[PDB]
């Protein structure tokens, strides 16, 4: 992988 | 609109947003916690004015968001976030904006909101949330 | 109804649910992946019959759920999950059930659904999802 | 802490 | 829980404080 | 040796290993917790015999491993894990084997060991651990 | 990217 | 000595430390990545001087630490960290300090080091590392 940490992301809500 | 991505942090201390009860959400800015110290997020501003400012100061760290809900829908031809409500373990902030349209809600049984990303033009086009333990 | 909690796993391989075109979702059962091996979850069944069964077989691990949506509403006095739709990176499964009432949707930008919990009586009363990287 | 692993959980949707 | 996010922490190495 | 990978679980309930006072660690098997239910991991056995078996039964979930330590060294020309010690929040189990060679230790301040992988021939060649909150 | 959950993994200790 | 806890960030960009070939590690300071931007952590300095400075500038984000190792031991009757070595996917930095005492090493198969904590008096008494996916 890369040297950047990951996080869960939910969304988006609103325009497509 | 103009996209933004604050990234992930340790928690949320304060949320500053503006809205117009007859249209939608405009400005959005968050003061995050970064390992015990406040971290002022960039102010993501609408391209227009006429919004009502709102400051949500949380009693960090004993108080935290447990649910985010709102409505999306058209404002002229654009689908945007018309309203938002933040419910913490201590109080309910909102609703702010048009409480009509298509509802959405994100209740959290276990975990925390640690960041925001989205896009804002005249109004908040869309947004996503970073979640963590 | 009868509560259930499958817990968290490594991923999802297959979902089996049933619905009734006039009421709501009935049975719910999942075949999870547990460190590379299929693990059959308990079949959570409705107290009554008359439902249409549906099998959602995912091409694990290349295919995974990216959004879950549905409707909640009143059925014979009870607020239950009336419809469900599962969208993967390959196709959309559903909607199944009755698309009426209050919608809800959970799109995932990053992460995976790795478990389910909820309650089922005559119909699916409510449900939550375990999320992980 | 306990010896039981934790994960993020979102919901519930449906009855309260 | 609290409003503070947590992460895995390994250690400490050196003086034994735990 | 023959590689193995148990994968990740919800916790650890029991560890069954064998060792020889003059060589190194031999057999290795773990009974994990899988969402509240005991899950018996595959028994990873040495190609040879003559080992002394040890059973570490933890008082799950109140008791959990806080530190794993041991030594790696040469045995008959092979670099293997010669000794292991498991320290929980309640007791210390071991050392098992021979404490000669290069020591290693993994103390955990926050988090849990939830899985094991490695390789076993005549003896435990090497191993890694899955960690999670 | 993949439909398989991931976990932090430390090691290995022993033969390289 | 004086304890410190930088907390967790999203990556590591640069590490600045000092050592004395006759004692142990002295000063410790890290420049972290915070959602794509450099974040200068506080400089944790020893109460005394006479140390040799070292700067480890990583080619973030393509280069990252895969293993941290070193030695702990007694200096003037205190147990401290005497030496440190940082191995990335591109190069090995160190050893820095005295390679005497009890070795320790933390190889990472999957995951990243995203923060540091510990304590420093005349020397680095101990340290821990935050790990994340
Ligand atoms: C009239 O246009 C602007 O506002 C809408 C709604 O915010 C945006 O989608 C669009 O790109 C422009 O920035
Ligand atoms: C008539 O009742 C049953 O079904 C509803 C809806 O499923 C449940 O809420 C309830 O507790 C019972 O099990
Ligand atoms: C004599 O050989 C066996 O045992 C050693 C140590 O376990 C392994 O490394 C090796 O591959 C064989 O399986
Ligand atoms: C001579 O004392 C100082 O340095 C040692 C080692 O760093 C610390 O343990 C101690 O508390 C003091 O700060």
């Amino acid at each position: 992988q890369s040297g950047i940490s990951q996080t869960v992301i939910v969304g988006p809500w609103g325009a497509k | 609109g103009k996209a933004f991505d604050d990234g992930a942090f340790t928690g949320i201390r304060e949320i500053n947003l503006s809205y117009n009860k007859e249209t939608a959400i405009g400005d959005f800015q968050v003061v995050y916690d970064l390992n015990g110290s406040p971290y002022v997020g960039q102010n993501h501003v609408s391209f227009i004015t006429g919004f009502t400012p709102v400051k949500i100061s949380l009693d960090f760290p004993s108080e935290y968001i447990m649910e985010v809900s709102g409505y999306t829908g058209n404002v002229s031809g654009y689908v945007v976030v018309r309203s938002l409500t933040f419910k913490t373990n201590k109080k309910t902030y909102g609703p702010y904006g048009v409480t009509s349209g298509t509802p959405f809600n994100l209740p959290i049984e276990n975990g925390l909101i640690v960041g925001f990303k989205g896009s804002i033009g005249y109004w908040l086009d869309y947004f996503s949330m970073y979640l963590s333990l």
